[PDB]
């Protein structure tokens, strides 16, 4: 009782080292996103369709957003949780939905349990700039634009506080209340919101993480001395 | 000499804010030299430079998209990929001069890339022609 409960101690120490230094970044990084978000607003604001008018009703397409390279507590395992609960009733058909998996953590989920996935956008980025999803966005529209999509949809990880963020699913292509660049930017709107939320969700799990280490450490330490 | 705003702005952030003396642009059905006192005017633009003068300092601008917006006062165009007279990376255009130009001759038959890389041969020529005007 004098050796590899100190390993447990040193290791738990190290973990403590990094979760807090990444807690630093979760807020370093995913607050910047807020800037690179409320900037869209400007152009996000300047505002029978090509067909982006309410029509019915066969093959629908999903676009579920998740972190790739994630360490953000549940906020990634409870949006997959939600596409995999809501499609549970929308699948008595073998149309097989089809998802546009953005982010590698949702990606892998979808290729372990068949879904399947017609697109898997490589490596998110944290900016995320202009040339990044103007593919999957553009081509997720392109599949409504003639015409294998009667409806599009993202699974957005909406950002309330940095302490919370809610699994939300919006609908994109069949609009509501030549120019569908709107759709493309809508996907910005979420892809951008989906970011904050992740690291929003990431520092929250990192503080909790740090703390949990301290605590747990302070448990372990009793064993360091009293046999 | 009066003045009127001409703020070309990409989806991300603003581009040219400063008041414009006299403006020029190349639309699809003609040439729109933006000024002051116009009526409401909206129509698809081209991949054209809108050298938005602010002190008689003239310089071509890189644009490829966006729609038009004109009034008795203001003018805001929601162009796609656009940048400043110096943000135009000459070297990123030296790649399309060997990426898109050297491949537009392979496959044909069905319409295709004479308008997904030759239209790109306009953005890949603007970032070299407009690349001159950096002052």
């Amino acid at each position: 009782g004098m050796r590899e409960i100190k390993r447990r101690i040193r290791s738990v120490k190290n973990t403590r080292q990094i979760t807090k230094a990444m807690k630093m970044v979760a807020a370093a990084k995913l607050r910047r996103a807020q800037e690179t978000a409320e900037n869209a607003r400007p152009y996000a604001d300047k505002i029978s369709h090509p067909m982006l008018e309410a029509r019915p009703v066969k093959k629908t397409g999903y676009m579920v957003i998740t972190s790739d390279r994630g360490l953000a507590g549940p906020y990634n395992a409870n949006i997959l949780r939600l596409v995999s609960k809501t499609i549970e009733e929308r699948h008595q058909s073998k149309d097989e939905y089809v998802i546009f998996a953005v982010g590698r953590k949702g990606r892998d989920f979808f290729k372990k349990r068949g879904y399947p996935v017609v697109e898997e956008v490589t490596g998110i980025s944290d900016t995320p700039s202009l040339t990044e999803i103007q593919d999957i966005a553009q081509s997720a529209i392109g599949m409504f634009a003639d015409e294998t999509f009667d409806k599009l949809t993202i699974f957005y990880n909406e950002f309330v506080s940095p302490i919370v963020q809610r699994p939300v699913e919006k609908q994109l292509l069949p609009l509501t209340s030549l120019l569908p660049k709107y759709a493309e930017t809508l996907i910005y709107s979420a892809l951008l919101d989906a970011k904050a939320s992740e690291f929003g969700a990431r520092m929250t799990a990192m503080g909790n993480a740090t703390d949990n280490a301290t605590e747990m450490l302070e448990t372990l330490t009793l064993q360091f001395n009293r046999a | 000499m009066a003045t009127v705003q001409v703020d070309i702005v990409t989806p991300e952030r603003k581009v040219f804010q400063g008041e414009a003396d006299i403006v020029i642009a190349r639309g699809v059905e003609g040439e729109l030299g933006v000024m002051a006192g116009h009526i409401p005017l909206v129509t698809p633009l081209k991949t054209a430079p809108v050298r938005i003068k602010q002190g008689d300092k003239e310089t071509l601008i890189a644009v490829s998209g966006g729609f038009l917006e004109v009034r008795p006062d203001k003018v805001n165009i929601l162009a796609d990929t656009a940048e400043l007279p110096e943000e135009i990376d000459v070297e990123r255009a030296k790649k399309a001069k060997a990426r898109h130009e050297t491949i537009l001759k392979r496959l044909d038959k069905t319409d295709k890339d004479y308008l997904r890389h030759k239209r790109a041969l306009e953005r890949a020529e603007v970032r070299l022609q407009v690349a001159n005007s950096k002052s």
